[PDB]
């Protein structure tokens, strides 16, 4: 993101990102600017609600005066506070899901990070607190498992990052998991300037994808829910072209 | 009066101006536990205050010690407090050491006491501004003379006025405790004046009114036409709700038990036909044979009972009851039906509620009993809503069991002739027997006493004497003594109903305890129920015999 | 004669399709869950039937052996309605559904049964002392003639039929019919002794 | 909430190994540290059921004194019912002091 | 959110929340037109509709705000077009006449129905029981069609054009796992 059309657009983007993250079998990058805007918005909203509450409380407790009129007083404040609660819940759920996924794939991510050839780096995919979480958790878990079992283990296989022998200890994400998708089409209102979509009989613009293993071609028209594997649909997901349900 | 009939709404408005807030609890309600009318009023108030989203808390209490302790616990933040079901007969300020100068600013707090007992503390109204109550229309007309003396009492020949005022105050006092109006009725009058009446409110008002049928039939008969007119003013779709005026009878769970048991356990039928000996059963069998219902047919559930006889039961009763003289059993009652669930009557519902209150789920054991009672009250409260029926079928079966136990104990009492006839008041003591642990509940004891007093009244004796009933709780080694008022036969005219029979037992007990160092504990909201020691019962008794009642 | 049967069937079908408490149609979901597990049966409680409408219960208690089959065929009509698609027009291996009842009426001792309990619904308790071996019963009989030699089918209910007289229209015998055992439907029956 | 709730779940947590116990303590330390960063205005260890209603009825389960709240005070009289805001009693409900959401 | 396996699919409460975060029409009982008063000034919804509101006129608000106003006497919800007998009749006719295609219905199917039947009871122009029964019949026939179509489970893909959110959610853990197992079997065999 570079600019906001409206905060409601930011809310919609956050909800779509949460829905995509919840069902995806792979850890996705981090939209820093969206939450950078959202946290600041929450800060101003909390500050203003506290200021107005203090104002009415001081007005009511300075003297008898006039009690606040029930009309147009309770309902707005109730609406703001409940909306803030719902937004906080959504953010909390998204963050907890990301934390669970980072807990699952700790060793694989750490192995990927030290590779110089990988164009993807840990800085882009994670927030700084998540990096500190991964580092501390990996260190403490390694110390625990070393103090418990590995100290009596032979040196030749004391390493827990072994990828040789019979079975590997690295847990790669399953890219072939089946997911439910809804073909959203191009995000633009024109929805017809994309250079990838094609046409069939009776119009019905479609997106054509191929399965390398099965040697097939599958048409994906706009407005139909499909059940397709995840490996062949990463690009369309990352281009906001299709939305997982 | 402080708050007349026409002022309720105004007072209600004040509550909002002192309680309607965003994130502050500024309203607490204390309820007289072990009372149906208080429960109905509390339910109606809870619905009202849930409508306008006014935050509140409901706290059951049992004794005056609990009331004092809970009031001492409260913080100054609570602007409004409600006291439903008690507080009329005593001066709260003296009890609660309330300083008006401490709460001047005026109107630092507000305590609304809502009670139905007719003799009430005159100083509580004419002296205090902090305490305020809802009059039923009594101060305006009845107390037109007492207020003058109180105002005057608030050159050597002027002592005549002081003597006259003292005499007037004494004459006003020394009166028995009675009940003349309903809390649910007052609350529904407020609701009708405001404009928030509906079927749930009407049902709760009907329950609150019909809860008094056993003891205050005069009040019930005075109030019934208003309910009838209000119900008149207000395809079997699975969401229908019907309130009708159907004929009903003084019968025990007619629509949930067999007709034979319904006739067998009915208190009025028992009193009129003496079912505790064999001649009563012979007369009952004669009744059944002459009506023409087979003995095997009459011993079946009301659901599977024959449709034709269920239809013609009214005519059968009309033609057969005259000879036996039970023509006072037929009356008019309210029936509520919701979809395909079935039919429930007000009497059956209130008996189920009472029994569920009775049964459900030294000082330490007394506290445990009192907390069990408040838990039973909460369970009964939860049973009110229409979404629960396993909490009502259980109550109905428990009512059947409790009535069986009461009948089994009363027949033994009447066999043993334990009712000693003294010169002033009758006396009976349940020294020993079976299932005596059930009678630790004051409401169960009152039920037993009501049956006993009905049986005594339905006799040829021409003496109206108060009855004293006592029990035993061997764990505590204490007697639970309750005073009972005499009752006229239900089939009597209104000319000999100039004033209901008063109760002087509270006055007698308080005078004896204040003049003699007896080891009693008078803390129940019912001033005629006390706990006395096993060794202290007798001397006390002779004292009560020798004291002016 | 047929109008009354149709009225009774319609009444029972309306009872099945319209009975609901709170927000659940209990009997339709029961039929679904029964068909999914291949238990072609339905359980009716007396209290629900009485609460819905009293006339149906009165008719059921009056002449049970004549009314029950109408209910048990209304059940299978509803099951075929709510289990299969018309498809603008097959297996259809759905026999007549079994009806099972529950009640909470007053019990009647065995020795109390007498002439007034004939053709009535009764509830009683005892102890089982011996169970017979199961035997077969015919429900759908495929019948073949011998001289004219045509095909016919007979449907038999278990409550409360013989070879038809004369042939269906030359000059056959009184009952020139035989039973074709193949393409016939059979059920199981068992005998019990109570003490 | 990263407290391990020694006041109320097994009591002495002695069925764990000592290494597992120090791992639990350090994990509680990490959880306390995590919400002290840029997410200080959001309680991560809160409920995850979406907020559906604003005013609910709640019933007390254990006896206590009176607890200060924002602009108000809640006196936890034993076996009483409150008609209060949903966003004010979630902490008490999670602790087990309240009942009948 | 871990909670064992609750990290893979949506719970019904989340579905209710995501559905109730949608626009709806409303007929207000009060007026809040500015004097030509506290500003709503919300962050995730246009205020200009709420602030510039006059009684007895049509306007669009989010569903949860509509429910909050419905709790008091400040609201009168307008039922959608598809919640009436004359629309559900043609809908059920469409399902009956077409034995292979799911009829077009909003993806909030059964959910807006549950919410409206639970809360907005006294504003319907049609009896509640009839609409509930017809919705039950619709659910019944759609369930039959889904069960019939489930028999084909290819290892490549599948198409489900007009299934609502709850119907997809309650079927995801079975279809997904079965197809994943089939894919694993095929891949391990080559
Ligand atoms: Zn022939």
């Amino acid at each position: 993101t570079q600019i906001y059309v409206s905060p409601q657009q930011d809310f919609s983007d956050l909800m779509k990102s949460w829905k995509n993250e919840r069902c995806s079998p792979e850890l996705l990058p981090y939209p820093h600017q969206l939450m950078k805007r959202l946290l600041n918005r929450i800060s101003m909203q909390s500050q203003l609600i506290e200021n107005i509450s203090m104002g009415f409380l001081d007005m009511q407790n300075a003297s008898n005066a006039n009690p606040p009129m029930p009309n147009e007083s309770k309902l707005p404040l109730l609406c703001m506070e409940t909306e803030l609660e719902r937004l906080k819940f959504v953010i909390r759920s998204y963050i907890r899901c990301r934390l669970s996924k980072i807990d699952k794939f700790s060793l694989y991510l750490r192995q990927l990070n030290e590779d110089e050839n990988s164009l993807i780096s840990l800085t882009d995919l994670l927030s700084k607190d998540e990096i500190k979480y991964h580092d501390t958790h990996s260190l403490i878990w390694l110390k625990l498992v070393n103090d418990s079992i590995l100290k009596y283990m032979p040196e030749e296989l004391q390493a827990i990052n072994d990828t040789e022998g019979s079975v590997n200890m690295i847990d790669e994400p399953d890219w072939n998991k089946f997911v439910f998708i809804h073909v959203n089409g191009p995000p633009d209102g024109k929805w017809n300037e994309d250079p990838l979509l094609q046409e069939n009989e009776f119009g019905k613009p479609c997106y054509t994808v191929t399965i390398p293993d099965l040697k097939e071609e599958v048409e994906l028209t706009i407005g139909s829910i499909y059940v397709m594997r995840y490996e062949v649909i990463r690009d369309l997901l990352r281009d906001d072209k299709v939305a997982l349900i | 009066m402080y708050y007349g009939i026409s002022q309720f709404s105004e007072a209600y408005n004040k509550i909002l101006r002192n309680s309607s807030s965003h994130s502050s609890c500024q309203l607490v309600i204390f309820v007289s536990c072990l009372n149906i009318d208080a429960l109905c009023a509390t339910k109606m108030l809870s619905l009202l205050f849930k409508k306008q989203l006014v935050q509140s808390q409901i706290v059951p209490i049992f004794g005056y010690s609990e009331l004092r302790r809970h009031y001492s616990q409260l913080d100054d933040n609570i602007n409004s407090l409600l006291l439903v079901g008690f507080g009329g007969v005593i001066d709260l300020e003296a009890f609660l050491e309330i300083d008006p100068q401490e709460y001047v600013i005026s109107f630092r707090r507000d305590i609304y006491v809502l009670d139905a007992h007719r003799p009430w503390n005159l100083d509580n109204i004419f002296g205090s501004q902090i305490i305020q109550c809802f009059d039923d229309g009594t101060v305006d007309d009845t107390l037109g003379e007492q207020k003058e003396a109180y105002y005057k009492l608030l050159r050597k020949q002027r002592k005549k006025q002081i003597h006259e005022y003292e005499g007037v105050l004494e004459e006003y006092y020394s009166q028995g405790t009675t009940v003349v109006n309903s809390i649910s009725a007052q609350i529904y009058s407020l609701l009708s004046a405001i404009g928030e009446t509906n079927l749930s409110n009407l049902w709760l008002n009907i329950l609150g009114t019909t809860s008094l049928d056993i003891a205050y039939a005069q009040v019930y008969n005075r109030l019934y036409p208003l309910l009838q007119d209000e119900v008149k003013r207000l395809v079997k779709t699975p969401d229908t709700l019907t309130l009708n005026i159907q004929p009903d009878y003084y019968l025990f769970l007619l629509r949930h038990s067999s007709l034979y048991d319904s006739f067998y356990y009915s208190n009025y039928v028992n009193a009129k036909l003496s079912l505790w000996n064999e001649n009563g059963k012979k007369r009952l069998h004669k009744m059944f044979a002459r009506m023409g219902i087979p003995l095997s047919t009459a011993q079946e559930t009301w659901l599977y009972m024959d449709h034709s006889i269920k239809r013609e039961l009214g005519i059968i009763f009309d033609k057969n009851l005259d000879r036996y003289g039970l023509q006072d059993i037929i009356r008019d009652g309210f029936v509520r039906t919701l979809g395909y669930r079935g039919s429930i009557s007000a009497s059956e519902f209130v008996e189920a509620l009472t029994a569920l209150l009775e049964v459900g789920n030294s000082a330490q054991k007394l506290t445990n009993l009192r907390k069990r009672w408040v838990s039973n009250f909460w369970l009964s409260w939860d049973a009110l809503d229409d979404r629960k029926v396993e909490l009502l079928n259980r109550g109905i079966q428990l009512a059947q069991d409790l009535q069986r136990a009461i009948f089994n104990t009363g027949v033994a009492i009447l066999e043993k002739k334990l009712i000693k006839h003294l010169r002033i008041y009758r006396l009976c003591v349940l020294q020993d027997g079976p299932d005596l642990d059930l009678y630790r509940n004051p409401l169960t004891l009152l039920r037993l006493g009501n049956w006993l007093i009905e049986c005594c009244a339905e006799s040829e004796d021409k003496q109206l004497l108060p009855m004293v009933l006592a029990s035993i709780d061997e764990n505590t080694d204490t007697y639970l003594v309750a005073g009972l008022t005499p009752r006229y036969p239900r089939g009597l005219d209104t000319i000999h109903t100039k004033k209901p029979i008063l109760n002087n037992f509270s006055m007698a007990f308080q005078q004896i305890t204040a003049e003699t160092d007896a080891k009693v504990r008078i803390d129940n909201f019912e001033s005629s129920i006390i706990e006395i020691r096993r060794e202290d019962l007798s001397p006390f008794l002779e004292k009560l015999t020798l004291s002016g009642l | 004669n047929d109008d009354d049967n149709t009225e009774i069937i319609k009444s029972f079908k309306n009872f099945i399709l319209e009975f609901r408490l709170d927000s659940q149609f209990i009997y339709r979901d029961q039929l679904r869950n029964n068909i999914l597990v291949k238990n072609y049966s339905l359980t009716v409680n007396m209290e629900h039937l009485i609460g819905y409408n009293e006339d149906i219960y009165k008719k059921l208690s009056d002449e049970p052996s004549d009314i029950i089959p109408l209910f048990e065929t209304a059940i299978t009509q509803v099951a075929k309605r709510i289990s299969i698609l018309s498809r603008a027009q097959l297996l259809n291996s759905l026999p007549t559904f079994q009806l099972i009842l529950n009640s909470n009426a007053n019990q009647i001792p065995l020795r109390d049964l007498d002439s007034e309990h004939v053709s009535k619904i009764v509830r009683l308790s005892g102890i089982i002392i011996s169970t017979s071996v199961l035997s077969s019963r015919a429900t759908y009989l495929s019948i073949m003639c011998r001289n004219c030699r045509h095909t016919t089918s007979i449907t038999i209910n278990n409550f409360n039929v013989s070879l038809p007289r004369s042939c269906l229209s030359k000059n056959c015998g009184p009952d020139p019919y035989i039973i074709i055992h193949e393409s016939s439907k059979f059920i199981d029956q068992q005998f019990l002794k109570l003490q | 909430n990263g407290l391990d709730l020694m006041s109320s779940s097994q009591q002495d947590t002695n069925n764990l190994s000592h290494q597992e116990q120090e791992y639990l303590k350090e994990y509680c330390d990490l959880i306390t540290d995590l919400k002290s960063g840029d997410l200080v205005d959001i309680d991560l260890s809160g409920s995850l059921v979406p907020p559906s209603d604003v005013f609910i009825d709640v019933r007390v389960l254990k006896d206590a004194g009176e607890i200060q709240t924002e602009y108000g005070v809640f006196n936890l009289i034993k076996d009483s019912q409150f008609f209060v805001r949903q966003s004010d009693v979630e902490r008490l409900i999670q602790q087990g002091y309240l009942q009948k959401i | 959110s871990l909670p064992a396996h609750l990290q893979q699919t949506f719970s019904p409460e989340e579905i209710q929340f995501i559905v109730e975060n949608e626009p709806i029409k409303i007929f207000p009982r009060i007026t809040t037109r500015q004097k030509i008063h506290t500003r709503w000034q919300l962050i995730t919804t246009d205020d200009k509709a709420l602030n510039n509101m006059v009684a007895m006129r049509s306007t669009e608000v989010v569903l949860w705000i509509a429910l909050l106003l419905k709790q008091q006497s400040k609201c009168s919800i307008v039922a959608p077009q598809w919640l009436t007998t004359k629309e559900l009749d043609r809908k059920i006719q469409y399902e009956k006449t077409h034995p292979d295609r799911f009829s077009e219905l909003p993806w909030n199917w059964l959910v807006l129905a549950r919410i409206l039947f639970n809360k907005a009871k006294d504003d319907f122009h049609d009896p509640i029981h009839e609409l509930r029964g017809k919705i039950q019949d619709l659910r019944e026939i759609r369930q039959i069609k889904v069960l019939k179509g489930l028999k084909y489970l290819n290892e490549s893909h599948l198409q489900l054009d007009n299934l609502s959110l709850l119907e997809i959610n309650e079927l995801r853990p079975f279809i997904t796992e079965i197809m994943d197992k089939l894919r694993e079997i095929h891949t391990a065999s080559l």
